[PDB]
């Protein structure tokens, strides 16, 4: 129509909105304003309208808020710019329903934004952006926020809304509200964190740092929910932890008072837990853990696994290395929570230090035998399963297997056939879980052992009744003579054979005969140097105890006394110097329980020297034992190094038993790689130990080696 | 490869070992890669010869046949499995010894190898065969292989199987009482799990079945069947053994040797349950277990109880008074012995108990010191025993005693002291017996106090000597500690002493070079030996010998390691300042140079410990240094200064400022090098307290003596220069305050003053190309150089502050301030009566010259205010005018600081002015007093505890405008100081939940009357009682009342949008805190937030308000999650509905 | 008489068809070296020429059954396969 018409709606309607921004549009109605715009819009003349807006929009903005919040910067300024956006908003959302019914066809037409947005901006740019503003809010801002940091409080609420203000602002996301403001906010952010941790450093302790410093963590948590906006975490999160954590960590784990270590020494188990809890959020950090772990770990082992000097006793040095085991399983079971970096650490770490000693297998076959045979303390089954799981989890972390198991045979030669010093029960058990603890090349060997047992009770049985059937003479009253396997058994010295008990030997040799009239084709024997015997004494009548050489002595006393070492040695076709330890046992070294007395009292042994008896019963019982074999636990020099070269030509030979079929079915040698194969065959029983398959590679050349030799070179050899 | 499979067959048939045992191995790898070339036909052969390789010959095909296994049941399909897990089990079922092993050996490895829905079946059929195998039949070592795989299937698959649960649960129940006595056991085992398997029926069944079956039954493995099943239960088990506990005590009423058992059940039930009543009857029963000695396999039972008092002990911390008194002296004292175990694990109980008496009417240090007497008659009885383990534990029991108590057994050393001279002696018994005494000996030494010491310390010495002298190596460090502390206790160089030592400084200085000079022993040993060697000169020197040189020599040799430097340090920093001072030329000659070289090497410790050698040698003995080490090591120190390290930084200025007054050399040379490094570190902000007090002395000494070319003339303008140039701010706020500071101690370092004040001056009066960063430092170091010297008249000092005062950047105004605050302290008399005038003449000047005067009460005197201090209110209570509310904030502030010196009679004129002021006094006199809170404990405490109290409970209820103010006094007063408020919180909930409700009444429905605006007019006290909330749960919880606090917390979830979010923090953390006192509200809290994330909003609205809304619905699921993360204890209200919109919220929110 | 024995524990070796005079497979003895050996010196090195002893209990020489390894390892004594258990008497 004319222009009069559209001038004076645009004039109405400018009077309208203004009214409506001025909190005095209660006399106003909303349908003729809907009405001015249907009828401005319908004329193609939205460009005008949308200019009228603008200007109309940016003069209120500069003449009533620029002036106000400048006006009041000092007095409630987050609480006026907080009103002024309130004020500002409430207007918009009428102003955007009437423009908004035009910006519809506005936007599918000019794309050009809406009118919320457009005020949006224009705000931003009059009054957030502003040259004087921005400076002001930001200080205040950062000012605050550092007093609350300090410990005084601030009303956070205004600080929420102005987060979630600029929030709304940024009309697309994090732009405006990011950029310039933040990088003065995280400025001073890692500003205040490196003077909190300058300070808290230069304390003296790392226990009561940590508590604190997880606090400051803590409380950076709760102001970026409650005090900040929403997100505020990835920036704040990276830069207290690259500026607390990341610096602190050389340092803060080293030292000497409330160090790691020191915390390692006393036991403390809160601080490691919540160390771990700090540091396995850093980078880094657990690697750092770790290796101070392994460095104190390998320290405590060489101060363990010390050899100058050798006094420590068996049982109790390994009691002692379990101990520290399941101490540090429970330490990392309570602060790391199982990690697998610290398991793998201490796994490697005790690998590295149990095999600095060729004693470790002697001692923890030592300790497994003591446990084993029969403890009172810790009697019930319990805690000895507990301890048999330890061991076999230290035998897990060590290796030369062979020598183990060797010393394990050896003790069982020597527990197993005493006289009954076996539970029955549980010598299975420790088969079984040794079954499930190093490969197979083994154990059925243990288990055949077993089987010796069961036909040698079955055959004592049968024997029985079969003596009893037959009653060949009184020599065999009260006879257990084992029937005993040389394979299986382990070897025993030269059988230095002595005077064997005149009575029972006819026993023996009615035993005998009975195996040699059993299966005929037996090369029998006695092993002297083992066994065990009861003679009865005669005021009460008791029982005395010998043990494989005693009952010799016992008897050339019996018959006749006043003896002496000629004696002993002229008349009875006796052994070498074995035969002093022998007779030691009953004078040499012993309690006041003596069953055997000289009048030359002194240590040393001489030619002439009368045996008496005296009393000494302290045991007024019929079962009295000597102690004295298998009383030293120290393994000595000379069957050490016989042990030590057994199990040399053990390995050796073993090693030949692989060497040959490792070529006999695979294909040949590139002159290095077989090498690598049958130590991946052997890995599991000891070392690689690659100078040896080296040096005797050539060692059956000779022999039964066949087709293309590995080192043919230039022709097969 | 097909043929390669051919090949292992044909090997495996012919039967040659060598050849079965290549072909095992290359069927392993191949399998293991990725099974080359197994299809059907193959697999049918391949699974025949690894059953037959089972079966057939030599051990080592076997195994590795059981490796083979391994892989195929992994690489194989679900017919070949099942085939190959039954004919395991025939196998195991049947005879022939080595079939059953064997067998069980490779079942292992198929539920090891095989996890799910394929295995599914595959263990049906493995428990099918095992219900059958563990039958009620007499097969012993069958069931004994059966319970070991059947114990094996659950403990390694324990998330199915469910179905068959009860199937196994009819066949195991029987199996209970079979003679045998370790099937007994293993069913226990294979109960155990199948309790971990998560399934409720079942447990409750067995449960009701064991109930019912405690009907005289001679059996004492069920009863440690039932023992172990509770230890299995863990921690839902608690009514359940309730119910067990009378049964138990009963059983253990009738006498018999399973007393033990019984107390084992006794002990784990309560070791693993926090209850309120169950910790008296399991005490009871062990109490009488422990009487229990009468003449044997009595001993089980004692060791039982004892565990069970540790267990205890260690476990119900709130009720030790009591228990404490009533059980453990008589008890523990009176059976502190008895043949190996039941004593020692009765020490241990101790040791837990003795832990629990350490917080590190009857405090726990009361009773700790009636413990004391019977506890060392008992452990000097058993010092008389023999056996090492003994003397061990008793040694750890007075370590830990004097960890709990400092005196602990002050009386009693000379009654101690002879049991250590003995267990330091003969008779073997060393191993770790040698080490604990030791350990005990020195724990005793060091924290008591030497004056009973001295006899019996002169009776000690030639056992520790002997220690000493010992080959091993851990033992000489332990006596190296002690005899340190013998000498530390011989001395005493701070308190009085007359104790004559000669003879044993003889004899600890031998057996100390004896160790030292080795060179062959561990690292331990060496730092201990230097330590206790660099103690031993330091305080025993005066009597020495000629040995003092040939030692100290031996220092320097000893330095030049890689671990004995930190300790050698240490050793050195001893040495020196000490009231004995011992010649240290040589080493000052040759240890400077070494110490600069020990700077370089990047370790922290030993950087503070060698900077700390540096300075003590320098400051006492002061007389050995020339120019070659001091120039080594001030050019040593440059590289070592340096932003990263603060600290570092401090001791190494520290170093500066006394080497300043020892070499005038030095001086220079610092000068130059020095003050290049420090103009460089100055510009730093973070120049703080430390550091600050220490670059300040620097300066000081540096100007006050003779410097190259540098002083105050010099210096001055190589200080304003740098800033002046700088024009545009290149920094960011804190060099401003380093500079002018520095520049204030430099001025009063040299009182040749009114050069330096003038051109500032002119400076700060020079308008023209001033730039506004010259204009702030100008007025920041006039201030800080009028705060000491009083800059009195020296020209204009008013003009010069008006003038900067009136400018256009807030903060060239703010400086203005601080320096006329700091210049009005040193010359009250003269320029307070100026702020007053100018205070009462300018409204402008009124708001600025507040804050200056609020900087003026902060930084005065305290002597010389009182008269001032009185005209100061009087001012202050008459500009209480309102023109901005900043202006009431300052005159809050300054009536504050104010109240804070002399409050006694300044503060009941305060709390008149509250009864009678009006609306606007009544919000500054709260103010006031807000800011009369400190942040750490001040002597105002009690005075301003009780009178804020009466301003809070006075000022809670009356108007909007003063409400809002005093709740947010109450804020700041529940957040610092909860020792203030105590009963206050009780008076505070009805005033405060007055307000916390909407008041209809204030909304007003105006100001769009059509349009309908809701302006609240309430929401800042809405806002601000909220706050206190947070601030309550944060600060005082237990003795807060929760019932209320939860019903208008549902009010404000009621509430508008910003009290919605702080009512869901409020939630998040209140749930958190306490969770049963959440419980009970749970379902009606969650009515408002199920109508919170069901409100829709129409499209008639924008986008931004969509992102509002959403914002308002993920801190609503946010608020539901930690609702949920409360341990599963509702289940119930709704169960959170799948729908297409709010399914996203919990989405985005994990 | 003073003291009469009652009880004896004794252990009872035994062995197999292994012939202490002849060797099973070179007919010299269980001991003194093998037909592949003959002397003591010449090149012994502490002569590494021990017996070996089976789960067949046989024992042999090693260097005998070490050679007849070649083609049949069925232990000719017996129809067993002549596992290695022990070297040395
Ligand atoms: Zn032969
Ligand atoms: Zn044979
Ligand atoms: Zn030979």
């Amino acid at each position: 129509m004319d222009e009069k018409y559209v001038n004076s709606i645009w004039d109405l309607l400018k009077n309208a909105i203004q009214e409506i921004q001025r909190k005095n549009n209660s006399g106003l109605s909303f349908e003729e304003l809907y009405r001015n715009a249907y009828t401005m819009v319908l004329h193609k003349h939205g460009e005008k309208l949308y200019t009228g807006l603008r200007e109309v929009v940016t003069e209120h903005l500069i003449n009533k808020v620029r002036e106000d919040v400048l006006n009041s910067l000092n007095n409630n300024f987050l609480q006026t710019l907080n009103q002024a956006w309130n004020d500002h908003q409430t207007a918009m959302v009428m102003i955007r329903d009437i423009l908004m019914y035009m910006d519809r066809v506005y936007v599918q037409q000019n794309n050009v934004e809406n009118v919320y947005n457009l005020g949006l901006i224009i705000f931003r740019d009059q009054v957030v952006r502003y040259g004087c503003i921005r400076d002001h809010l930001r200080q205040t801002l950062l000012d605050m926020i550092a007093r609350e940091r300090k410990g005084e409080v601030v009303d956070r609420g205004a600080i929420r809304n102005a987060c979630q203000m600029l929030m709304i602002l940024g009309l697309e996301g994090r732009s405006v509200y990011e950029e310039d403001f933040e990088a003065p906010f995280l400025e001073m952010s890692a500003e205040f964190f490196q003077m909190e941790s300058q300070k808290f450093l230069a304390e003296n302790s790392a226990s009561v740092y940590i508590k604190k410093v997880e606090a400051r963590i803590n409380e950076e948590i709760e102001r970026v929910m409650h005090c900040l906006d929403k997100s505020t975490e990835e920036p704040i999160v990276k830069v207290v932890e690259r500026e607390l954590i990341s610096k602190h960590m050389k340092t803060i784990v080293e030292m000497e008072n409330s160090g790691l270590v020191h915390m390692l020494k006393n036991g403390k188990t809160e601080d490691l837990g919540c160390m771990y809890k700090l540091f396995s959020r850093v980078p880094n950090g657990l690697k750092t853990m770790c290796e101070c772990m392994s460095s104190y770990l390998r320290e405590q082992g060489k101060a363990l696994v010390s050899e100058e000097g050798e006094g420590k006793n068996p049982v109790d040095y390994i009691q002692g290395l379990l101990d520290l085991k399941s101490r540090f399983d429970r330490f990392l079971l309570e602060s790391f929570n199982n990690d697998r970096l610290f398991k793998q650490t201490i796994a490697g770490d005790f690998e590295y230090f149990l095999n600095l000693n060729s004693r470790s297998p002697e001692y923890l076959s030592l300790f497994i035998d003591d446990k084993l045979k029969k403890g009172v303390k810790g009697l019930t089954e319990q805690e000895v399963e507990t301890i048999l799981d330890k061991a076999m989890v230290l035998f897990r972390f060590m290796q030369e297997k062979d020598v183990f198991e060797r010393y394990y045979k050896q003790h069982l030669a020597r527990r197993l056939l005493t006289n009954k010093s076996v539970s029955d029960d549980s010598e299975k058990n420790m088969i079984s879980k040794l079954k499930t603890e190093c490969g197979c090349q083994f154990t059925s060997k243990l288990e055949g052992m077993f089987r010796d047992m069961s036909i040698s009770n079955t055959t004592m049985d049968e024997f029985r009744q079969h003596l009893q059937a037959t009653g060949v003479s009184l020599g065999g009253v009260d006879l257990t003579v084992r029937v005993l396997t040389t394979g299986y058994w382990p070897t025993q010295s030269a059988t230095p054979k002595c005077n064997i008990p005149p009575a029972p030997r006819h026993a023996f040799e009615i035993f005998r005969r009975f195996y040699l009239a059993k299966h005929s084709g037996r090369q029998l024997t006695l092993q002297h140097h083992m066994g065990s015997a009861d003679l009865n004494a005669t005021t009460r009548k008791h029982i005395l105890q010998v043990s494989t050489f005693q009952m010799t002595i016992l008897m050339l006393f019996n018959n006749r006394e006043k003896y002496t070492f000629e004696e002993i040695q002229q008349e009875t076709d006796i052994p070498e110097r074995e035969l002093v330890r022998a007779l030691q046992s009953l004078a040499c070294g012993k309690p006041t329980q003596r069953v055997l007395t000289k009048e030359p009292k002194s240590k040393e042994i001489e030619n002439g020297h009368i045996f008496t008896v005296n009393d000494q019963f302290t045991s007024k019982l019929h079962r009295v034992k000597i102690q004295t074999v298998a009383a030293k636990q120290g393994e000595s020099d000379p069957e050490r190094k016989e042990t030590r070269q057994k199990v040399d030509d053990d390995r050796k030979h073993e090693i030949e038993a692989a060497i040959v079929r490792i070529m006999k079915s695979r294909k040949k040698m590139q002159h290095n790689v077989l090498v690598a194969e049958v130590t991946q065959q052997l890995k599991a029983r000891f070392l690689p130990s690659p100078v040896v398959i080296k040096k005797r590679i050539e060692g059956l050349i000779e022999r039964e080696y066949l087709a293309r030799t590995p080192e043919d070179r230039k022709v097969y050899t | 490869a097909s043929y390669h499979i051919s090949n292992l067959l044909e090997k495996m048939t012919s039967s040659d070992k060598d050849f079965r045992f290549m072909a095992t191995n290359d069927l392993m790898t191949e399998l293991q890669k990725d099974s080359i070339k197994l299809d059907d036909d193959s697999e049918r052969k391949v699974v025949k010869m690894i059953l037959k390789l089972l079966e057939d010959k030599n051990g080592e095909v076997q195994n590795l046949a059981v490796k083979c296994l391994g892989p195929l049941v992994s690489k194989v399909k679900e017919y070949q499995v099942e085939t190959i897990v039954d004919t395991l089990c025939t196998n195991m079922l049947s005879d022939k010894e080595q079939l059953r092993d064997i067998s069980s050996i490779g079942l292992k490895t198929v539920i090891g190898e095989l996890p799910s829905a394929l295995a599914a079946n595959v263990c049906k059929k493995i428990t099918g065969r095992l219900t059958s195998a563990i039958a009620k039949q007499e097969d012993v070592s069958v069931q004994l292989e059966a319970l070991d795989i059947m114990a094996d299937m659950l403990s390694r698959q324990g998330g199915l199987l469910v179905n068959f649960h009860p199937s196994i649960l009819t066949c195991l129940l029987p199996q209970l009482t079979s003679p045998r006595l370790a099937v007994r056991k293993r069913t226990i085992i294979a109960l155990g799990h199948l309790v971990m398997s998560c399934f409720v029926d079942l447990i409750e069944h067995l449960l009701s079945e064991l109930s019912k079956n405690d009907s005289m039954s001679t059996t004492r493995t069920y009863i440690q069947c039932i023992a172990a099943i509770s230890r299995q239960a863990g921690h839902r088990i608690g009514e359940y053994l309730e119910k067990i506990i009378p049964l138990v005590v009963k059983f253990c009423n009738v006498d018999d040797d399973e007393l033990r058992e019984y107390c084992i059940q006794a002990f784990e039930s309560f070791v693993r349950r926090c209850p309120k009543e169950v910790y008296p009857h399991v005490s009871t029963i062990i109490n009488i277990c422990l009487k229990y000695l009468t003449y044997d396999m009595s001993w089980k039972v004692r060791r039982a109880a004892a565990k069970c008092l540790d267990a205890v002990v260690s476990t119900r911390h709130e009720m030790l008074p009591e228990f404490y008194k009533t059980v453990s002296p008589a008890l523990i004292s009176r059976f502190k012995e008895r043949e190996e175990n039941v004593k020692a694990d009765v020490f241990h109980a101790y040791l837990s108990l003795l832990k629990q008496t350490r917080p590190v009417g009857e405090t726990p240090l009361t009773m700790l010191q009636s413990q004391v007497p019977n506890i060392v008659k008992a452990l000097h009885k058993q010092m008389k025993e023999k056996s090492v383990k003994t003397r061990q534990c008793c040694f750890n029991m007075l370590t830990e005693l004097v960890n709990v108590l400092p005196g602990a057994l002050t009386q009693h050393i000379p009654v101690l002291v002879p049991g250590i001279i003995f267990s330091l002696n003969d008779k073997s018994s060393s191993s770790n017996l040698k080490i604990d005494a030791l350990s005990c000996l020195y724990v005793i030494l060091c924290n008591h106090s030497p004056q009973v010491f001295h006899p019996h310390v002169q009776a000690l010495v030639p056992p520790v000597v002997a220690c000493v002298g010992d080959p091993f190596y851990k033992i000489t460090s332990e006596a190296l500690l002690v005899t340190q502390q013998l000498v530390k206790v011989i001395r005493p160089l701070d308190q009085p002493s007359s104790f004559d030592a000669t003879p044993y400084i003889k004899d600890l200085f031998t057996c100390t070079i004896k160790r030292l000079k080795a060179a062959d022993i561990d690292q331990e040993v060496k730092e201990r030996a230097i330590s206790c060697m660099g103690q031993i000169i330091c305080n025993l020197g005066d009597n020495l010998g000629s040995d003092l040189p040939n030692t100290l020599q031996i220092f320097l040799e000893r330095l030049k390691n890689e671990i004995t430097r930190l300790t050698t340090v240490k050793a050195l920093t001893l040495i020196a300042g000490s009231p004995l001072k011992i010649d240290l030329r040589p080493v000052l000659g040759e240890g400077v140079p070494i110490l600069a070289s020990f700077l370089r090497k990047n370790q922290r410790a030993l950087k503070l410990g060698t900077l700390s050698a540096l300075d003590i040698l320098i400051k006492n003995y002061s007389d050995s240094l020339t120019a070659a080490m001091i120039d080594a090591v001030l050019d040593e120190l440059p590289p070592l200064i340096s932003e990263s390290d603060m600290h570092v930084s401090q001791m190494a200025i520290s170093f500066l400022t006394t080497l300043a007054k020892v070499y005038p050399s030095s001086l220079s040379k610092i000068s130059g090098s020095i003050l290049n490094e420090l103009i460089g570190l100055v510009r730093s902000p973070l120049l703080q307290g430390g550091a600050l007090s220490a670059m300040l002395d620097f300066f000081q000494a540096l100007v006050v003596t003779g410097t190259n070319n540098l002083g105050y003339m010099d210096l001055l303008r190589m200080l304003t220069g740098p800033v002046y140039s700088q024009s545009t701010a290149l920094t960011h706020k804190q060099s401003y305050y380093s500079i002018a500071k520095c520049v204030a101690a430099l001025t009063r370092a040299c009182p040749k003053e009114g050069p330096a004040v003038v051109g500032q001056f002119i400076q700060d009066v020079k308008n023209s190309r001033s730039t506004d960063s010259i204009r702030l430092l100008a007025l920041l170091s006039l201030g800080e150089v009028g705060h000491h010297i009083d800059l009195s008249g020296q020209l204009e000092l008013k003009s010069v502050i008006l003038e900067a005062f009136s400018s256009p950047s807030e903060e060239v105004k703010s400086a203005a301030s601080y320096a006329l605050g700091s210049i009005s302290v040193g010359n009250l008399p003269e320029y307070l009566p100026f702020v007053l005038q100018e205070i009462t003449s300018q409204p402008k000047r009124q708001y600025l010259l507040l804050h200056s005067l609020k900087e003026i009460i902060s930084s005065a005197s305290v002597v010389g205010l009182k008269p001032y201090v009185e005209n100061i209110w009087a001012l202050l209570l008459k500009h209480c005018e309102c023109a901005e509310e900043g202006t009431r904030n300052v005159v809050a502030e300054c009536l504050g600081k104010l109240t804070l010196i002399d409050p006694e009679t300044l503060l009941p004129r305060l709390k008149g002015y509250l009864i009678s002021g009006s609306s606007y006094a009544r919000s500054s006199v709260v103010t006031a007093v807000k800011f009369t809170i400190s942040d750490h404990p001040q002597p105002i405490d009690p005075l301003l505890k009780n009178c804020i109290g009466d301003f809070l409970k006075t000022l809670e209820d009356p108007d909007l405008n003063v409400r809002r103010v005093a709740l947010v006094t109450f804020n700041s007063a529940a957040h610092n100081k909860p020792s203030l408020i105590r009963d206050l919180l009780d008076t505070v909930l009805p005033h405060l939940y007055n307000e916390t409700k909407v008041r209809k009444e204030l909304i007003r429905e105006v100001e769009m009357g059509p349009f309908k605006h809701t302006v609240d007019d309430g929401l800042d006290i809405r806002k601000a009682a909220f706050e206190c909330m947070y601030t309550l749960l944060d600060s005082c919880l237990d003795r807060l009342d929760i019932f209320e606090f939860l019903n208008h917390v549902e009010d404000g979830l009621k509430d508008h949008y910003d009290i919605k979010m702080l009512t869901f923090l409020m939630l998040v953390r209140l749930s958190t805190l306490c969770p049963s006192a959440v419980l009970q509200r749970l379902d009606r809290l969650v009515e408002p937030l199920r109508a919170t994330c069901t409100t829709k909003v129409k499209a008639n609205s924008v986008k931004q308000e969509f992102e509002k809304q959403d914002e308002l619905k993920r801190s609503a699921m946010r608020a539901v999650a930690a609702l949920l993360t409360i341990p599963e204890a509702e289940k119930s209200p709704l169960m959170s509905e799948f729908q297409s919109q709010i399914s996203s919220n919990p989405e985005l929110a994990a | 008489k003073r003291f009469e024995v009652k009880k004896w524990n004794a252990v009872a070796l035994w062995a197999w068809d292994i012939v202490v005079d002849n060797c099973a497979i070179c007919r010299n003895h269980i001991m003194d070296l093998c037909i592949e050996c003959q002397a003591n010196q010449a090149s012994a090195t502490s002569e590494e020429c021990t017996v070996a002893w089976g789960v067949c209990n046989h024992a042999f020489h090693f260097h005998c059954i070490s050679r007849w390894l070649k083609t049949r390892q069925v232990c000719p004594l017996d129809n067993r396969e002549w596992e290695f258990q022990k070297y040395g008497h």
